[PDB]
């Protein structure tokens, strides 16, 4: 399609169109007029991509100005989503037009899946991966290569064929998605991992995780140039105001605290043997202190940065001699008689979260350390730790995590807190106490991203209230709006079972724990739904251990066999490679003619990024209301932050909350107005929150299907199933809901300009 | 307010020579209650009425029977021309229950090496009555999807009220990738028309294919009765009658010789495809007020048409299906049996 938004041209890929879409189109272009926020709300069940990328590319290449866009989407997995949406978009835009592009488009996930090095490649953790290849291509260890010739340091050379030819150039046209990146990049024995790292400056869109956005320690190389005048795109970003103060988050543990021992007494053991060898780069190194922070190779370090910016990218920094610190020997033996003083605050017999500013004065009275060079841990580690040019990190994984906290605690105060429980409740009475640290606001790693930038988008199916969010991060949008899926069809029967078979009023708030009554007549009403379901249905706990808790019994029960006589059945694994195997496997038997049935968590990574067409998505279950109080009040906590910060309480943010991650699950049922599947609920509050839905679901959800009984239920889903099993296909009263290509938005639009 | 199809593109290549050998499950799921009787009594029931009718409409074509029980599939009937072996078989198979579960890839590969002597002009294709939701199969299916498409075996499966998505993809990969061939039920009458329509011919676009040409002789019937003698099967035959080429007496049958094995057939089976083979288009309900035509049907004598400003009674509609090619109009009734049994139109036959 090619129309028009009174401006530009439409591009549009597919040849059908939707009444969503020339909305969602209406406002992008109005919101790309007046960079502002805008958070608003498209249906799932449409693909937003197709509405997001269409009309964005065109803005980029019809209006001259906004040459850089930023995409930050949740998951890699939904930016090659993104990636090969945009590399079809990108060749119907040169489809429709012939050859205009000249663009740069990459994806960005991590050193991890894009460091080629097979050997690098075959390691596991992801530390591990990036630290080995840090030290493999490292701008020391060439050094220890180029230098003297030896095999003591190896390269990726992936990283040397980008300097060789790479870093010349950019990869030749391509707006490379993932598959096609790796299968471009390892025939050209390249490594994406550096191509996209020395690409930042190239890429005319980037697409990454929230967190390249989101984490400073991994948003810190943010170059002005591709994101001073950008636009900044949130899709599905509701889960992230906790990945903010996730992002914050710290915990810790006394095992650690020996591990940093293990580290810190290494240190003493390491700066000690270089002392003895060549003190005197150490001694130039505290001139180098004497002169600031050494930010001439602090910060300009190709390979070089051991420890990271864990704080935000470098805005509250000093940059002076750390007065006695600058001495080494010193500098562990403050850290040293912190980490004790951290022991014994870890050794503490009860809970206690201290406040940053009581903590540290109470520090100060212990061990006077002052805060503003506690902050420097992070930069002398960084600064150390090179110019000690330790060969190995996992003594040292305990320190920078200190270097982190000691500097985080200490540029933090009266919006994070410092929480010390002496064990876990789970394994009570046992001694593993934990100094849980985190941040409460989210806005506050979102005030720099605020301030950056004036043009961004959020968007979500899942986002409601929509003015939450304001409230939450402290911002003003333009537009705050929620669209409604225009389907001339159900294609989902919300139904609420607050009554089972037994009509009892069924609830997972009840306990953590087992109860026939409502779990017995939770496999009884699950079983039903394995006969006459096809292959496709997942459930979601509220907790996993709450999702083991119901299994074993229902194993020790007899409705274990039925369902698999019925179809197949595949577990939510806590390592995702077997999850992953089973998903496959699962889409594979729900590709398979023998019936597959899934069971996740509604806080499981599934419900993340997953996403389940037609087939794949057909029946939802929603194991009783997600609720997170199964842990300790340090949700009351933030929670009661909360409460005094905004005047929002727990159950309001917590049914906000709640069926946020409840909506976060559903919106994976579908994938186009194709797509079908009865969305089934299971829970007595479920019929409360009718008004907590997002629009569109809200408006799909009838006021008859509340409360309803299963067996009701089972009829009134036996019929949808047929009914969208028949093919409904009237060809006319589609158009309504398509806007039939090219005409009916030219036609219909164009008269509706009134 | 109007159920209809646009159009008819039957014009041209068509299923008219067909080796089907419909495949059905007898498994617990076929046992219980969605139907009065059951699933399959019904089933059976409402799977013995096609037989005949398919030899009926199709007495060019050969059918057997395949069942699947307990997680596996048996043959119940073999392909023939007759109704009364696969009609017979069926009347155990009634008294016969089904059991356990189907074994799908069972009933592929059976039904698969079935089709192989089958011969390029005789069009293989297979129909399947699923009811459960699961399979049976002993290796991958889409292997033998694969073997399928490579064997050029269009194939139609109509499962119970839900559907399949591989079932779905394999009416589609059967279907040179055309999906319009995994439609479902949703009541016994729409179960019924599935009979009905089933026993069409299935033109879409045949892709430009060898074909072949045909040579046969007609039969002779044997008179006498006392000198009963059978040959096709060593019986006494009290009336027969003679193969053009090798003149064997042989009993009533429009089957091939046994002898020189070639088709014998007089001239009924044939035009029975021509009506399919060139139908005509429904005859045009002429307007209530804008045809203004004779006040009687066409081929019958139906003088009431309408009501004549009768409020709402003539403002219904006027029952005035007319043929387009003869201009010449029809009572619904007349006009709807016509294209349901004698294409034949006399205004059109009447030139
Ligand atoms: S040089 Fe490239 S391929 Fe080798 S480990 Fe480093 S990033 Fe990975
Ligand atoms: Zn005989
Ligand atoms: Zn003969
Ligand atoms: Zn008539
Ligand atoms: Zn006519």
């Amino acid at each position: 399609m090619k129309f028009y938004i009174d401006d530009l041209p439409v591009l549009f890929p597919y040849p059908k169109i939707y009444p969503e879409q020339y909305n969602y189109m209406c406002d992008i272009k109005k919101t790309l007029d007046v960079g502002g926020n805008s958070i608003l709300e498209m249906p799932s069940g449409t693909g937003k991509t197709v509405s997001l990328l269409s009309l964005t590319i065109a803005y980029q290449m019809h209006y001259p100005e906004h040459r850089k866009i930023i995409y930050c989407s949740r998951t890699m997995s939904e930016i090659e989503k993104a990636l090969v949406e945009l590399e079809n978009l990108m060749d119907y835009r040169t489809k429709e037009l012939g050859y205009q592009e000249d663009f740069r488009g990459l994806g960005l996930t991590s050193r991890k899946n894009l460091c080629l090095h097979p050997e690098v490649s075959k390691e596991r953790k992801g530390t591990v991966v990036d630290e080995k290849c840090r030290r493999m291509t490292n701008g020391q260890a060439k050094r220890k290569l180029e230098e003297d010739p030896e095999a003591n340091v190896e390269l990726c050379e992936y990283h040397e064929n980008l300097y060789n030819i790479e870093v010349e150039d950019y990869l030749p046209k391509g707006v490379f998605s993932f598959e096609k990146l790796l299968k471009y990049c390892e025939e050209k024995t390249l490594c994406p991992y550096f191509i996209v790292r020395r690409m930042i400056s190239l890429c005319n869109i980037i697409i990454y995780s929230y967190h390249y956005l989101l984490d400073p320690k991994i948003a810190e190389r943010v170059s002005n140039e591709v994101s001073k005048d950008s636009i900044v795109i949130f899709d599905e970003a509701h889960n992230i105001d906790n990945v903010c103060i996730e992002s914050l988050s710290l915990d810790l543990t006394t095992d650690a605290l020996r591990r940093a021992t293990r580290g810190a007494n290494a240190l003493d053991e390491r700066i000690s043997e270089v002392r003895k060898v060549d003190s005197q780069k150490l001694q130039d190194e505290y001139e180098k202190l004497v002169q600031g922070l050494h930010s001439a190779d602090i910060l300009t370090d190709q390979e070089e940065p051991f420890v990271e910016t864990p704080v935000l990218p470098q805005d509250l920094l000093t940059e002076a001699i750390p007065g006695n610190i600058r001495r080494a020997e010193h500098f562990v033996s403050f850290l040293k008689r912190l980490i004790e003083y951290l022991k014994t605050r870890m050794k503490v017999l009860h809970v206690i979260s201290e406040t940053p500013k009581s903590f540290l004065q109470h520090l100060k009275q212990l061990t006077f350390i002052e805060r503003k060079p506690l902050r420097f841990c992070s930069e002398r580690l960084s600064l150390l730790v090179r110019t000690l040019e330790v060969t190995e990190v996992e003594d040292f994984t305990a320190l920078k995590d200190i270097a982190t906290f000691a500097t985080l605690i200490s540029t933090y105060e009266e919006g994070f807190l410092l929480i010390i429980e002496p064990y876990e409740i789970e394994n009570a009475a046992v001694p593993n106490p934990i100094m849980r640290f985190t941040c409460l606001d989210a806005s506050i790693a979102i005030k720099p991203v605020f301030e950056r930038f004036s043009s961004v988008i959020i968007t979500s199916g899942t986002i409601s209230p929509l003015d939450m969010y304001p409230r939450m991060l402290n911002f003003k949008t333009v537009l705050q709006k929620s669209y409604a899926m225009t389907l001339a069809k159900k294609s989902f029967l919300p139904m609420i079972i607050t009554k089972g078979s037994d009509q009892v009023a069924i609830s997972s708030r009840f306990e953590i724990r087992n109860d026939p009554s409502i779990v017995r007549n939770y496999g009884s009403m699950l079983v039903e739904f394995a006969k006459i379901t096809p292959d496709g249905m997942v459930v979601f706990f509220p907790s996993y251990l709450y999702m083991e808790s119901i299994v074993s019994m229902w194993q020790t029960m007899g409705i274990l066999d039925e369902v698999w006589k019925h179809k197949l059945i595949l577990v939510e694994t806590p390592d995702a490679q077997e999850t992953s195997l089973a998903l496959e496997t699962y889409r594979k038997a729900c590709s398979n003619g023998r019936g597959a049935i899934l069971l996740s968590v509604a806080r499981g990574k599934v419900s993340e990024g997953i996403d389940f067409d037609h087939q794949y998505g057909r029946t939802v279950l929603m194991i009783g209301i997600p609720f997170q109080y199964t842990e300790s009040r340090i949700l009351k906590a933030r929670l009661e932050f909360m409460r005094e910060n905004y005047r929002i309480r727990e159950n309001d943010f917590l049914s906000f909350d709640a069926m946020r991650h409840a909506a976060q699950c559903l919106g994976r049922v579908l994938r186009g107005k194709d797509d079908y599947g009865v969305m089934v609920l299971a829970d007595r509050r479920f019929s409360r929150k009718r008004s907590q839905l997002p629009k569109w679901i809200a408006q799909g959800l009838s006021d008859a299907d509340l409360n309803l009984s299963t067996d009701m239920a089972i009829s009134n889903t036996k019929q949808f199933l047929r009914t969208m099993a028949q093919p409904t296909d009237p060809k006319d009263q589609e158009g309504v809901s398509v806007w039939s290509y090219e005409d009916l938005i030219k036609h219909q639009n164009s008269r509706k300009d009134q | 307010k109007k159920r209809t199809a646009k159009k008819n593109i039957t014009p041209y290549q068509r299923g008219i020579i067909r080796s089907l050998i419909l495949t059905l499950d007898c498994s617990e799921a076929m046992l219980e209650k969605d139907l009065r009787p059951n699933r399959h009594a019904m089933i059976i029931q409402y799977a013995i009425d096609f037989v005949h009718e398919f030899f009926d409409q199709n007495p060019i074509s050969q059918m057997g029977i395949i069942i699947m029980r307990n997680g596996l599939a048996q043959l119940v009937s073999q392909v023939s021309g007759n109704p009364q072996d696969h009609i017979d078989a069926l009347k155990s198979i009634r008294k016969q229950e089904p059991k356990g579960n189907p074994s799908l890839q069972n009933a592929l590969e059976m039904a698969r090496g079935l089709l192989l002597p089958v011969p390029a002009h005789c069009t293989r294709e297979v129909l399947i009555v699923f009811g459960s939701l699961s399979t049976t199969d002993p290796g991958d299916i889409h292997q033998t999807i694969d073997s399928l498409v490579s064997e050029k075996i269009r194939v139609k499966v109509l499962g119970l009220s839900a559907q399949v998505a591989i079932c779905k993809e394999l009416c589609k990969a059967t279907n040179y990738g055309d999906e319009s061939f995994y439609k479902i039920l949703l009541d016994e009458t729409h179960l019924k028309e599935l009979f009905n329509e089933a026993v069409t011919p299935l033109p879409v676009n045949k892709i430009n294919k060898g074909f072949t040409l045909v040579k046969m002789g007609f039969p002779t019937r044997i008179f006498e009765d006392t000198p009963t003698f059978c040959s096709c099967h060593s019986k006494l035959v009290y009336g027969g009658y003679f193969c053009p080429n090798c003149h064997s007496k042989v009993c009533s049958l429009p089957t091939v010789c046994p002898c020189c094995d070639l088709m014998l057939i007089l001239s009924t089976h044939l035009a029975r495809s021509y009506h399919h083979l060139m139908p005509l288009k429904t005859f045009a309900e002429v307007p209530t007020t804008e045809k203004f035509r004779s006040e009687d049907c066409f081929s019958c004598q139906s003088r009431f048409p309408x009501x004549x400003x009768x409020x709402x009674x003539x403002x219904x509609x006027x029952s005035r299906y007319r043929c387009e090619d003869c201009k010449q109009e029809f009572c619904v009734d007349c006009d709807v049996f016509i294209h349901e049994i004698l294409h034949n139109c006399p205004g059109c036959e009447s030139k």
